[PDB]
């Protein structure tokens, strides 16, 4: 019986996949740039909320 | 384990 | 699910690795909560009850935080390993 624990799991599971995708994204743009990508506006927040 | 922050700690960086 | 899972699935996720040459590594640590917050339109965190969230159709959600180690190499044999915390 998935309860709400296993099924959030699940869903942040695919979730915190996207967030490392999108900051992998911000960051091989920023780097291709030739300049040091800020951490802090590579995460896009919105995805899990 | 997950820690717990008290609201003091929570800068005001959501604002700027 | 909070207490367990969530630090799991920040710790089994790969660290993320970038190239042009520049290396750069990524590592999320530890994670954090705080209680259930809201910041109205000037930005100033203050405890929200969950009745002033059924009240003003807000969600009664908590701010997740995370340590990142990004651990950078310009390929000249020296790793920079800069910590934010709290993100």
């Amino acid at each position: 019986l998935d309860l709400a624990g296993p099924l959030l799991a699940f869903l942040f599971r695919g979730m915190f996949k996207n967030l490392l995708k999108e900051v992998r994204i911000y960051a091989q743009k920023f780097i291709d740039r030739g300049k040091d990508f800020n951490l802090e506006l590579a995460i896009k927040t919105r995805i899990i909320s | 384990g997950v820690k717990l922050l008290d609201i003091s700690e929570l800068d005001m960086v959501g604002a700027g | 699910f909070i207490q367990m899972s969530v630090q799991r699935i920040v710790e089994d996720a790969p660290p993320i690795d970038l190239q042009a040459p520049p290396r750069y590594l990524l590592k999320f640590e530890q994670i954090y909560l705080s209680k259930p917050t809201h910041w109205e339109r000037d930005g100033a965190p203050s405890p929200m009850m969950p009745n002033e969230a059924r009240l003003r159709n807000l969600t009664y959600s908590a701010p997740l935080y995370v340590d990142i180690t990004k651990t950078v190499i310009k390929e000249g044999e020296e790793q920079l390993q800069t910590q934010h915390q709290k993100t």
